[PDB]
């Protein structure tokens, strides 16, 4: 009895302790103020594509985009994300500007999308916010192109059809 | 000079007046509803002055004096913490115009001292005495208190305090020595309000272990404020992270470290132990529990500091911090264990230890509702302070504002007969004395002037007449509408008010 009784020790100790070696991947989105941004070009890790944001309060558009990100994160786990408040950064710029996510591949900013216009203006859905990325991951739902086909002007295409079909 | 002292005195006067009138209108059973906001998105509704004064304050010493005065009155008697500041404010409002008349602080101080020595005598002569010796005297005084208490629509029915408290801390019968720490109280959810019971020994409530059987008696468990989780190695990993190397080495180290300690502790008997909390000790061992299972384990963990002083008083076992001190002062008698979740919830045990015959008791409160833990609790605390204060006064007085205007009339007569410089000062004291019955009439809602004039006339007639009846808003004697109180709750209040006003007036 005692042998079987005692000798479950090594069956228990070093067994629960066998499970003491761990390692992780990433998921969801974490709230982060300015206290980590400074060394963040060196805090990036290895190949860890990161994404930023910038926040204001009172703008109908600025709340929207803050939802699309946290949704996307569920799709792609390796990437990580950040939600920030402009009071933390440069003081009088953020008020006249709009959200500008400065993607950091452990280095210099690579795509800096300032002001409302460039976004589209609340005509945004998952698609218009994914193909515009095109740089992290290599899936992109295998869409060749999708600009909504910016609605046309009727005059230009008229002369075209004449000279191509009757050439 | 005079400019700076007058200015600082007027600023402190204004501060005290403001903090007074902030909570002035909540005295008596008809205090009104008030809402304060912290400014961190939270509002509260309450009608008690002590907590409101405690929650907020201005960075000014004049406020701090009133706060400490209120807390001293609170710890001293346990009631009337809102009338003391009213009397202080009235005295301040009087001495404003008194110093405006141009009187030296020494004259005012000594005149207030004489007026206080007169009024204390008047009050002690006004009150009537009662008996406190045997069980019947104290029981009838307690009935008078509880019918003069707050409405007892639940205590008269349920009574988890009418007998349980008064009886179960009558043991340490020596006068004026009944600490609160003498009556540590447990609570627990589940059961019914029907019963709240008695053991002359401590009672602990937390999970013990899981083993064969644990219900025996022997010498005391033996209290340890120990730690038995190996120090974390001097690295997060080891030199080499693999299978071959480290398992050969550290296995024997740990199986020795976590066995030799319990081996040593096995030297003293009872094979049982109790531990403190685990905020620093991390990764509590389990093989130790397995070993003690072979060695007749029965243990409780996660005991608390308040309890760690109270138990060491109950059972006479000096603590132990570490293994290298286990000579003596680590044991005590014991008689049984293992109380169960009998007919309810809130597991607890019933160690009835008669090692130290030094009186000690505890109180237990179960109930079919957590709201029983909410409604029955701290009422024993309060009524127990009420039975604590009576052990030395054995006298009582009626309410209704009669003593206020009585003292006012007597002190006006005194000022009239002590003709001299101090007469105006003691007269102003007499005038400032009578402010409460008007406030009570306002709280009920009436014209206070005619009522206070009629009551002052009636006390000029017989000097002991009706007070203020909050039932019908009329003038009936307290001897039929029994609202009575001991005498100390007034004597101490007046003497400390005079003391503090004199001390604050003497300082520049």
């Amino acid at each position: 009895e005692d042998e079987r009784a005692i000798e479950m020790y090594r069956r228990r100790r070093l067994a629960e302790w066998k499970a003491t070696k761990l390692k992780n991947k990433f998921g969801e989105v974490l709230e982060i103020s300015g206290k980590d941004y400074v060394q963040e070009v060196t805090k990036a890790g290895e190949g860890l594509w990161v994404i930023l944001h910038l926040y204001k309060q009172g703008i109908p558009l600025c709340a929207l985009i803050n939802q699309h990100l946290s949704g996307l994160a569920r799709k792609f786990p390796d990437v990580k994300f950040i939600k920030a408040i402009s009071t933390t950064c440069i003081p009088n710029y953020p008020d006249r500007n709009l959200p500008t996510i400065f993607v950091y591949l452990e280095g210099d900013i690579k795509a800096q999308f300032i002001g409302p216009l460039v976004f589209g203006g609340m005509n945004l859905t998952r698609d218009e916010l994914e193909w515009k990325l095109s740089e992290s991951g290599a899936i992109m739902t295998d869409l060749e192109e999708n600009p909504k086909k910016p609605i046309e002007d009727v005059l230009l295409s008229s002369v075209r059809r004449s000279v191509l079909m009757k050439r | 000079d005079r400019d700076k002292p007058a200015q600082i005195r007027f600023s402190n006067i204004s501060a005290a007046k403001a903090v007074a009138d902030a909570i002035r209108t909540s005295l008596g059973p008809k205090g009104m509803d008030k809402m304060i906001q912290d400014g961190k998105g939270d509002v509260t509704i309450t009608n008690d002055g002590a907590t409101i004064l405690k929650q907020m304050q201005v960075l000014h010493p004049a406020a701090r004096m009133l706060v400490e005065l209120s807390k001293a009155q609170d710890i001293e008697a346990g009631d009337g913490t809102t009338s003391v500041v009213i009397i202080a404010g009235s005295l301040l409002d009087s001495c404003t115009k008194l110093l405006q008349k141009g009187i030296h602080p020494t004259i005012i101080s000594e005149s207030f001292q004489k007026a206080l020595e007169k009024g204390i005598e008047i009050l002690t002569d006004m009150s009537r005495p009662v008996e406190l010796s045997d069980r019947e005297t104290l029981l009838n005084s307690a009935t008078t208190s509880l019918n003069s208490k707050v409405v007892s629509q639940y205590s008269s029915l349920l009574s988890p305090m009418s007998v349980n408290a008064v009886m179960k801390v009558i043991d340490p019968a020596t006068a004026t020595s009944v600490d609160l720490r003498d009556i540590k109280i447990v609570k627990k959810l589940g059961g019914t309000i029907d019963d709240c019971e008695l053991v002359e020994g401590l009672v602990l409530t937390q999970k013990v272990s899981n083993s064969g059987i644990t219900r025996v008696e022997k010498a005391k468990i033996g209290l340890i404020q120990f730690c038995l989780s190996a120090p974390k190695t001097d690295m997060d990993n080891q030199i080499v992270v693999s299978d071959y190397a480290q398992m050969d080495r550290v296995l024997r180290e740990e199986r020795a470290y976590i066995l030799n300690l319990v081996k040593q502790i096995k030297k003293t008997g009872c094979n049982v132990l109790l531990i403190q909390k685990s905020i620093l000790r991390d990764a509590l061992s389990d093989l130790a529990l397995h070993f003690l299972n072979k060695m007749k384990i029965m243990v409780i963990k996660d005991i608390e500091r308040e309890d760690i002083e109270f138990i060491c008083k109950t059972i006479g076992t000096k603590p132990v911090a570490h293994i290298d001190q286990f000579t003596a002062d680590m044991l005590g008698s014991a008689e049984l264990a293992e109380e169960v979740n009998l007919n309810g919830s809130g597991k607890l045990l019933k160690i009835t230890g008669c090692a130290s015959p030094g009186k000690t008791v505890t109180i237990v409160v179960r109930g079919s509702n957590k709201l029983v833990i909410e409604e029955a609790e701290r009422s024993i605390h309060d009524a127990l302070c009420v039975i604590r204060c009576l052990v030395k006064k054995r006298a009582l007085i009626a309410g209704g504002g009669a003593p206020e205007i009585e003292l006012a009339l007597r002190l006006t007569e005194y000022s009239r007969t002590l003709s001299g410089m101090e007469s105006y000062c003691v007269r102003a004291f007499a005038d400032a004395m009578e402010v409460i019955p008007s406030t009570l009439a306002e709280n009920a809602g009436l014209n206070p002037i005619s009522t206070v004039t009629e009551l002052r006339n009636r006390h000029a007639q017989g000097e002991k007449t009706a007070g203020i009846n909050v039932r019908k808003g009329g003038i009936s004697n307290i001897l039929e509408e029994l609202v009575v109180q001991p005498l100390l709750v007034s004597v101490s209040a007046l003497t400390l008010a005079t003391e503090t006003v004199r001390s604050i007036l003497k300082i520049d």
